[PDB]
């Protein structure tokens, strides 16, 4: 996993081919306003992708309890922010997890320390809603997770085809979330 | 081991078939052609095979098992068999 | 006591199998292994066994028991089954 | 259960620890805004686990009804303040009860003292909704109980994740509310 | 059942109990606003619970009409008011009626005509619910019938609770209604 | 009269279970310990026992009756049983 | 396909056929306002029917790329703008596509680029529905394919029976999206 | 004026026009669907230039009364359909009447009837709303008159700059409208 | 002002406060859902306080601009979570900032920098409006400022009077925000 | 002005430097998802910018035509989307532009094109807002203009202050727009 | 070959009937009058007659198959036959 050390020294490398794009697209990087943009574009692309830097188990910090209720938890409307692997333009929406726990229960936050891990690196929209799912699955085992990803795509809507309006819809349903349609009915209706 | 249930989940015509649980036959399930899994999301291992339930019927009447009951439960399709 | 009912729910290779009611024969839920309980939001007590249903097949047939018909409802798999 | 002498004698031992607080703030607890802050912080933590006081039996004040209905019956957006055990900050939102009676029907309002009983207590969301809906299930006994809690926790908006726009949406659901599909969604679709 | 001749003769009666209402409050029965009030009381509270002059087959007024329609039939949104009967405070909402005919078809406002029989009376919203559900499958003897009935309480808001933004919801299925579940989600999807 | 229609809803450990319509047998009925209803929403009267299932089978099976099929139907199980 | 040397060869013809239009109206196509419009009305047909020019493999352009994920992709919301074949006057609205891959998962845009091959060319609403789920379907031989499309029809709401508020919905449900009851209320739910 | 003797001797020519239309996209003109296409693409296009037929006075069918009502007159949400004499696609939204009578009152259908003599024509939106206010400012000789139009034109969202949600909105202010600052703000309130 | 060096010094003072609040209240320090709350509780309320640590001139990390853009700018919708300095308890909701530059124009997030000083700290609504307000002119000295706060204070919702549903606004003003009444619309009209 | 020689040269160059970042990031840049990227990232960072590409003259495309409209013409809900300058990082939003002509009018689309010239650049929201402003000025020598323009930053939300639900408005008045608090609310009004 | 799954949608007095898979017996299918397709959003081939499964189970039991068992699967009705 990256580290403090790689990114301090990866630092100059990023900030000189900022500026080398600066150039490249016809602006002058002496400008007042485009002054510092090589160092601050570089500094901004290692926190969208921090991330690689992190590990399950550590962002888990333990916060595995025992509650030991037969209940569907759900945590919605979680701010998410992602960096597409294919143009290098951001992805940004909202991811709604739910889970029916068997004998442990997650901290309601290490869920959003689980979107964060995986949303702050290069994807895919598809590999990002599976890795958080497969991420649950494997730290609770539970009977059933489903995870929902919603994201407006800077590079469907800023150029190509340019669909202003559209949003992709991503769904993982495991487990009584695939299996069980009054649960999947149930997770559906709760995170709206 | 007088009793088995086989399964698979609508469109009968295609497989897979589920045809065990932890506890079948290895023999059994080895001479089906099935492999042992546990599939993401399930806290439970399974056997399997490719083949539609059809094949399957086919092999288990070979093998000295004939279907006593087929229902269906939500999309899956179920035959419990007997050796008899 | 001739007849028996049976259940699982969907995902028929686990259990737990539910095996009777208040008035089932003590000696055949003893045999089975079965515990008896009242599941939280039931005006009910029940016996389970944590096996899957093929298990307890194979334990009734032992006992004299034949599956006279298999069906499905809801989530539910149930099994009839005569002595 | 606490009692309110236990609140009398526990009061200036409270007020001394908000002071003490205050301090190590690096506040000053003699300046004007500040000091009626320790007795004003430890009523109102007092007032926020008011439901150590109470227990069932005295809150359903004998309204449990004779009357044979065989129907639905709702209470919903019932306003629910609680306080999370882990970060003692506030995790607020509303609560949706639903039963099918068998013989006994419950008063209306005694629903939303169910409420107030587990709410105004140092909680966790899932054990405040699995004791709402235990305490339903043996008071009157029903064909089934829905209850469904939607919260915001401070701790993940005001800290930590810092994902302002998520929410925590936890749900029982017992009897005839679980087996039956159709009760379910009715239920689910009766809230909204 | 009441009539016209029972009201004319209770009022000056009901008029002395809110005068002496007015007195044991603290209030001055003789100051400007209130000289009218045990009266402008007493007839509100004759209108309130006007329902107690009706009958069923009067207000049906033979507008059943002899068709075999085979089509869902809803009247929503009714508005409805009543009165508690345990501290003779307002319930008010809306009520919502769905009917499958069998051989026999109810004129439209008699739906309404219904709810208001029941609802201008001392009430209980299950109590409410079910009258109003019974009403009409004795009337009609259709294939089935569903009753949904959503309603703010005074009694849980201005005081006792003070939820402010509880409502209860009582939901009577009956026949198909209950039995098929196509029938029931097409209902509460349509009264939506 | 060789046909009989028993059911139950789900929860096949507890009762009610619907034993007959307006044309049943009245001394099978009476043998069962069925009382005769007309609930409300519905059009027809019936047979009910506040038996679960597996006691109403059981005394069938003693007045002449076997199972032939079992079947589920929403949330209902119903019996079909025979007189041979 | 058509050619951009078709497309300069028939672009006088149209802006001929336009003029002649303009006159055959009783305007002057020489009044400072319209001078322009038969080179102007006639760009605009030639980009409205556009779709005639492209392949649906050189519009895939190789973004179907060999990827096991097991969810639900819906690309939602996607603006459709098309031509009636019967009045040549718009019909425009949105489409929603959703997906269960196999092996094989599309790039999201291509699923947008799949909707204007169609959709820019002269058309009937149920054909072009078709052509967008049979596209996905041969691309990528899915589990199943689920294509919503929701228009304005100007033809029914500029003249006609000049139903003002109407709007046409166009649905094609294929494989696990047809036979499974779970799979369809869940596309139906997240489309929304 | 237009005839219906001129609609009739220019039908086939214009029919014609359409016809090598279909012919220069690259259509079949021969198949089922575009068979009857260029009569009716023909008609279409008449009855969208109508307006061209009716004259103010023929359309103000003495709809003209004596009355003394100093009140703010105001026709809101009459929707309106153009064709861009641009491009020769269409222009549709809402127009918002008002107007201060001084001692003449028109019908209120005749405000409708008005937006449809300048709205049937090949326009600009500025010209259409400007003629609006005129028709009015001219037939009843009022205090005042505000006119506001709301529309989207397919010729920028469809194609050109395809700013898909994107309107225009065009605003005359006449008389009082314009000079008293009270009279132009409540006019632009209640049309809302 | 208040140091990293004086924040490890004082969380064990904090923690320890802490811990006697749990006894304090009937709680159990020892239970398992407690162990962590006392320190957990005392780094969330030195995170709820961290602006006692930073000075304005830190905030301002030289992100002014000289520019002259004759212009109104903006930044609306910041959330803000701040603490009640008179019951310890949460105030959250949103600050809208808008200014009319002079010589200087501020870096769009420092603004919200500037909400985060003054809101990380125990106020009152109208010290934390008038603070932010006063940071803007000092820093730009310009035409004018609007500065408006809406929030939803814990110690009304939770306790005390209970008006769930209040929400207090405060709004600043300064120099042509407060004398141009154009100016003052526009900015109220812009942050809606 | 850049050109499309420009762009072939010198898009190689880009293509290294994102290569580059894809290296200094810690990411594998010959992972089949990554293989296109330095090539389909800059082809996209050249597209973000192809307002350098632009003239006013050739923009305006001759529509500015001479007409005597005393009205507002309003263009509303143009969608926007530009790259900040600090970071490289996009600004996404929309743009409202009125103005009150004196002698000569504009295309309506050629107000959106003017939004185009200025977004497609590396931008600050301040400079944008007056470069549309002024170029509207300037072309028509119009009575008034306002320009408003309402945008969500990635840099404010992504990263630094996090301020998830933030927007910057930027708004400039210009001629009748400033002076007259009629027009300046009668233009306020019919953005919205 | 002995065990034959045979399928039709709601409404059983009406077709079309499905009577096999890709591996199915092609004489039998001949015999059936069937025909051979993948139906769209299919990715498997299938053996389908318009009559409705009442025609097609006398047919069968003309070539010695015999009905096990019959479900209801979603909105199917699946015939299990055996050759005996
Ligand atoms: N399933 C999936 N797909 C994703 C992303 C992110 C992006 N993509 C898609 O990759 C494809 C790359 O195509 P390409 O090589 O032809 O480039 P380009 O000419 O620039 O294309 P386009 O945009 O059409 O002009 C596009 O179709 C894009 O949408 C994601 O999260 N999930
Ligand atoms: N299931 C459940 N979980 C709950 C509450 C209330 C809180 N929690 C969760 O307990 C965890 C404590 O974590 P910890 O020891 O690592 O603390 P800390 O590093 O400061 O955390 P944070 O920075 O915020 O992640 C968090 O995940 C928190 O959200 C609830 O009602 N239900
Ligand atoms: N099922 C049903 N219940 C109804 C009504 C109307 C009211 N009620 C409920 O009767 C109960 C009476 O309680 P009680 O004797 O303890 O009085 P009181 O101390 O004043 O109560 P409270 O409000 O807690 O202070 C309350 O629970 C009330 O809600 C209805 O329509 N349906
Ligand atoms: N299924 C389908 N139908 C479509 C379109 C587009 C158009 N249409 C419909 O074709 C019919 C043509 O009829 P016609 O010859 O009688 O014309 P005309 O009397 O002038 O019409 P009108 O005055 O409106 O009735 C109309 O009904 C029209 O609506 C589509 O996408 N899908
Ligand atoms: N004032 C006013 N303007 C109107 C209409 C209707 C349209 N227009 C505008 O006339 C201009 C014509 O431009 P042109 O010759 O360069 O065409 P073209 O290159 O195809 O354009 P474009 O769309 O940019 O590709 C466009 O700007 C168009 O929008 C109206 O009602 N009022
Ligand atoms: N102007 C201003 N006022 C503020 C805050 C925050 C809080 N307050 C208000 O201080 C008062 C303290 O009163 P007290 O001593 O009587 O307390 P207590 O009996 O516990 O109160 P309560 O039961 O709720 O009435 C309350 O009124 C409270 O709301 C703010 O931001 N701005
Ligand atoms: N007036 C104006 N300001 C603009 C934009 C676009 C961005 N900005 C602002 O420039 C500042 C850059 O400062 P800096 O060197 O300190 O960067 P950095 O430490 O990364 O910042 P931050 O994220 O706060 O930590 C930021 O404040 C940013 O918001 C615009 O359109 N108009
Ligand atoms: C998943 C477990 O086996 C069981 O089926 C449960 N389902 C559910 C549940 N709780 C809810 N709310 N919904 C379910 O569908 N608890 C347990
Ligand atoms: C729960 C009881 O056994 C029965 O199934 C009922 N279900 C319902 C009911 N009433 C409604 N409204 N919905 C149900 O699902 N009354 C009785
Ligand atoms: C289609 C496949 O056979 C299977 O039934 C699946 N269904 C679904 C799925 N994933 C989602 N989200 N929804 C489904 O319905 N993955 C696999
Ligand atoms: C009221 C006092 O005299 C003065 O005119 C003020 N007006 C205002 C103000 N603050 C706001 N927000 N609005 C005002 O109108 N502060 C002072
Ligand atoms: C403040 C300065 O003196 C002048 O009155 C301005 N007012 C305004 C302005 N710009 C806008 N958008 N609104 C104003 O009210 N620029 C300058
Ligand atoms: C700008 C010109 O001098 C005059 O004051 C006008 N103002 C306006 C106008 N038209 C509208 N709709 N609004 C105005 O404020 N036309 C002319
Ligand atoms: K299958
Ligand atoms: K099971
Ligand atoms: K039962
Ligand atoms: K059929
Ligand atoms: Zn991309
Ligand atoms: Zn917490
Ligand atoms: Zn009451
Ligand atoms: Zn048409
Ligand atoms: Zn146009
Ligand atoms: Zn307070
Ligand atoms: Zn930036």
């Amino acid at each position: 996993p990256r580290s403090e050390e790689d990114n301090e020294l990866n630092l100059p490398n990023l900030a000189a081919a900022y500026s080398s794009i600066l150039s490249s697209l016809g602006e002058n990087p002496q400008r007042q306003g485009l002054l510092k943009t090589p160092w601050r574009a570089a500094s901004a692309m290692q926190f969208f992708t921090k991330g690689y830097q992190e590990t399950i188990s550590d962002v888990l910090n333990d916060a595995i309890f025992d509650e030991d209720h037969d209940e569907m938890v759900i945590v919605k409307d979680i701010d998410m922010f992602s960096m597409c692997e294919h143009h290098l333009v951001p992805f940004v929406g909202k991811v709604h997890i739910g889970y029916l726990p068997n004998k442990q229960v997650l901290g309601l936050s290490k869920l959003a320390r689980i979107v964060e891990i995986y949303s702050r690196r290069l994807q895919v929209q598809e590999r990002l809603t599976k890795q958080i799912a497969v991420a649950i699955t494997e730290a609770l085992r539970p009977a059933g997770v489903g995870v929902v990803v919603e994201a407006t795509h800077m590079c469907m809507v800023m150029r190509g085809v340019q669909k202003m309006n559209s949003k992709t819809v991503t769904s993982t349903m495991l487990g009584v979330f695939r299996e069980d349609p009054k649960t999947r009915e149930e997770f559906l209706t709760l995170i709206r | 081991m007088p009793y088995l249930l086989i399964s698979t989940q609508i469109r009968m015509e295609v497989g897979p078939t589920m045809v065990g649980d932890e506890q079948s036959d290895p023999e059994l399930m080895q001479h089906l052609g099935a492999s042992k899994r546990r599939a993401l999301g399930n806290n439970f291992y399974e056997y399997y095979v490719d083949d539609p339930p059809r094949i399957v019927l086919d092999k288990l009447e070979r093998r000295g098992f004939r279907v006593l009951s087929m229902t269906g439960v939500g999309q899956t399709l179920v035959w419990c068999l007997h050796k008899e």
